[PDB]
DNA sequence: CGACG
DNA sequence: CGTCG
């Protein structure tokens, strides 16, 4: 682990790992209705030349100056290990190695701080791709970096965040059916024990506002599929094994191909500049099949109503959607803003798709998919509604917008529906949504064909200049 | 809570923030509490009842201002609220009669708690808030006002919620349990449910020494 | 939070 | 511990 930069030893000395143990705790402890906010934190150093060991401690309130620490050189290592496991008991009432650790009242809770051929074959196109979904420089520096307003305390472990983001569903859960505001209360502490924040001296609020526990449950779901991408890129010519490790057929549709210019049209006629600083321009198109994924889509294939639908996401995700096809989300997690439940999602225009991409002007590359998902009979809603059965003789649902494209531009590609169409105005009154939303909620329902990369030319100073003269 | 704070010296080892010496124990002084820079809460600096008006200290109304005011006895209760400023009568007459009954109150809670100290020790103090299903809290000053009480009164039950000790502070009633290892329970109220104390059968040559004179008094509690 | 009677 | 910073 990394050593308190407020002792002055960095350099001179480690942090001891003994047996199947690191010497350094970081505790917090919040009471929201007094307004305490502490954090804690205690390691042991050993010289990296000499024997020579110190107990360090720093005590304060998070995300300010107000606090103070301590050094003592100590002895030996034995009086140095006595020293540090009775201070951890008496900051936290539990022993140093004890499996159940058990809260107890105006006591400390420990934070769980996360420390630390050249025949590739391939086509110049995929190699590009996959050189792109499995970047570790980028997923490495998101990760670890550090960042002292939303990690106040440091880099959380995939556990803690998991039970903040279960915490949060419990938070939901109780709001729902107006519970006691003692369960808010309790729920509350414990989230922002669990999730250190830097409130600077201000009291914390209450999980109380619907609309800032989804943020916060899309930020924390946001870090935990991060860090699920970077458990899948550590699996064990280096392209050709992540290629591999995709379990997927790609394929470079050629440019002049006339299904690539219907890609392009489809592209081109369903972006709207009304809610996107930016257009899209298609680099290259490709054609994938996943493993199996034909096998478990035959149930559905000779259903009514397929259609060729949009899907856009981070491309960190892309590497594990590939290599598992779209996945719903689990019952436990909670609701991050979407309307109609937990399903797999698909927009009719690229716009709304690619804006879930969340590309940036550094990085104006970003991944989409192209489904044929087996709508068959929507269920056609205007306003949000958390469906856990669909309606008998229904497979999909369908939020309803006010712009779609033209349906009398449909097109059919291999007995599937396109809605290639210029945007056009629904009809539709009363509708809180404005661009088309189609979910399904089984797995097996979407068919994914094709995967585009697209350069996202953001409308600033550059594109003013060439579009200008 | 308060910015304020006033009491008697619990110790003769706090140093005045003005003038430096050490407040004599059981003294009357006043604190102002402040952020400290070394850890996450708040600390009173201390003064002299002498010294504290000489900073410059604008205190409008002691009693609602000042923190533990209600605990005070009943002329350095006067004295503060002097110190901090440098149909109708009918009501008066009422105002007057509900002054009367509360200086009662409070120089009769003075008496038995000194009387308590003439006879009893802490022990024997602790012993008594056993025997009566109370909880023995930090500081020998807590436990004389807590016998005090509950003699007066009478034993506090329980929290309905949390199962745990009620307390009195300045305004009501507070709960000190905790409804999880995360949160401490926040039940307030003037009205807490209550046994008759009942002295132990030991201390009987000393509840003589109380001469009864249980009363039937209520906690009167200010508007 | 740690320090001291 | 209980008080104090
Ligand atoms: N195997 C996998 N490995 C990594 N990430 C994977 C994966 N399977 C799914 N995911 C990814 O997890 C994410 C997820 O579950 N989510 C995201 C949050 N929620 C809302 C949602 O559907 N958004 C949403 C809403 C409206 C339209 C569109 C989208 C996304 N694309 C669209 O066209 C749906 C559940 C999602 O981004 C998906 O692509
Ligand atoms: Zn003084
Ligand atoms: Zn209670």
């Amino acid at each position: 682990a990394a050593v308190d930069p407020d002792s002055g030893l960095e350099h001179s000395a480690h942090v001891l790992e003994k047996g199947g143990k690191v010497f350094s705790a970081t505790l917090g402890l919040v009471d929201i209705v007094k307004g305490t906010n502490s954090y804690y934190k205690l390691q042991l150093l050993e010289d990296d030349k000499e024997n020579r060991y110190w107990i360090f401690r720093s005590w304060g309130r998070v995300g300010t100056v107000i606090g103070s620490n301590k050094l003592e050189q100590m002895p030996s290592k034995e009086d140095a290990i006595e020293h540090f496991m009775k201070l951890y008991e008496e900051k936290t009432g539990n022993a140093w190695h004890s499996k159940n650790f058990t809260k107890y009242p105006k006591k400390f809770y420990p934070l769980e701080i996360d420390y630390g051929g050249t025949k590739s074959k391939l086509p110049k196109p995929v190699q590009d791709l996959i050189k792109m979904i499995f970047d570790v420089e980028s997923m490495k520096k998101a990760m670890y970096e550090i960042d002292l307003q939303k990690m106040p305390l440091g880099k959380l472990s995939k556990r803690q965040i998991q039970a903040a983001y279960s915490i949060l569903s419990e938070v939901q859960q109780a709001v729902s059916q107006g519970s006691s505001d003692s369960q808010i209360l309790d729920l509350s502490n414990r989230f922002y024990t669990l999730i250190p924040h830097d409130f600077g001296m201000k009291k914390p609020p209450l999980l109380n506002n619907a609309d800032s526990v989804q943020a916060k449950a899309e930020m924390l779901d946001n870090l935990l599929d991060i860090e699920v991408a970077y458990s899948l890129l550590r699996g064990g010519d280096p392209i050709d094994v992540n290629y591999e490790k995709l379990k997927t057929d790609i394929k470079v549709v050629d440019r002049d191909s006339e299904e690539a210019e219907i890609i392009r049209k489809y592209v081109k006629n369903t972006h709207a500049t009304t809610h996107n600083a930016y257009d899209l321009e298609v680099i290259d198109i490709f054609k994938i099949e996943r493993e199996g994924e034909c096998q478990r889509y035959k149930p559905f294939k000779q259903l009514h109503n397929r259609r060729l639908l949009w899907h856009g996401s981070r491309t960190t995700n892309f590497a594990g959607i590939l290599s598992q096809g779209l996945r719903i989300a689990p019952p436990e997690a909670p609701v991050t803003g979407y309307m109609f439940g937990k399903g797999i999602y698909f927009a009719d225009m690229v716009s709304k798709s690619a804006n879930y991409c969340h590309t940036s002007q550094g990085d104006p590359i970003g991944l989409i998919l192209l489904g044929e998902v087996a709508l068959g009979n929507m269920y056609e809603l205007k306003h949000a509604s958390h469906i856990s059965k669909l309606p008998k003789g229904k497979h999909s649902v369908k939020g309803l917008g006010k712009t779609t494209p033209d349906p009398s531009a449909n097109i059919s590609l291999d007995g599937v529906d396109v809605p290639l169409g210029t945007g056009i105005s629904s009809g539709v009154n009363d509708t809180s949504l404005l661009y088309n939303e189609y979910i399904v909620y089984d797995i097996a329902q979407v068919n994914l064909k094709y995967l585009l990369k697209l350069k996202f030319n953001f409308k600033t100073s550059l594109w003013l200049e060439h579009h200008h003269h | 809570d308060k910015l304020y704070r006033v009491e008697y010296a619990k110790s003769g080892r706090a140093s005045c923030k003005k003038c430096s010496e050490s407040i004599p124990k059981d003294s009357l002084r006043m604190a102002i509490m402040v952020q400290s820079p070394m850890f996450d809460g708040k600390v009173p600096h201390w003064y002299h009842f002498s010294c504290f008006w000489k900073v410059g200290h604008s205190i409008r109304h002691p009693d609602v201002e000042v923190d533990g005011f209600s605990e005070l006895r009943w002329d350095d209760q006067q004295k503060v609220k002097k110190t901090a400023e440098a149909k109708s009568k009918k009501e008066k007459d009422k105002d007057s009669k509900l002054e009367k009954a509360l200086k009662a109150q409070n120089d009769l809670i003075w008496n038995i708690k000194d009387e308590l100290k003439k006879v009893c020790s802490t022990n024997d103090l602790k012993e008594l808030l056993i025997f009566n299903k109370q909880q023995v809290p930090s500081g020998e000053s807590a436990i004389l006002d807590r016998v005090a009480d509950g003699m007066v009164f009478g034993a506090l039950l329980p929290c309905e919620e949390c199962s745990g000790q009620l307390v009195f502070k300045s305004d009501a009633y507070y709960c000190t349990g905790d409804v999880t290892a995360w949160t401490k329970c926040m039940v307030k109220t003037q009205t807490p449910n209550r046994k008759e104390w009942v002295t132990p059968k030991e201390f009987r040559e000393i509840s003589y020494l109380k001469k009864l004179k249980v009363k039937k008094q209520d906690r009167i509690f200010p508007p």
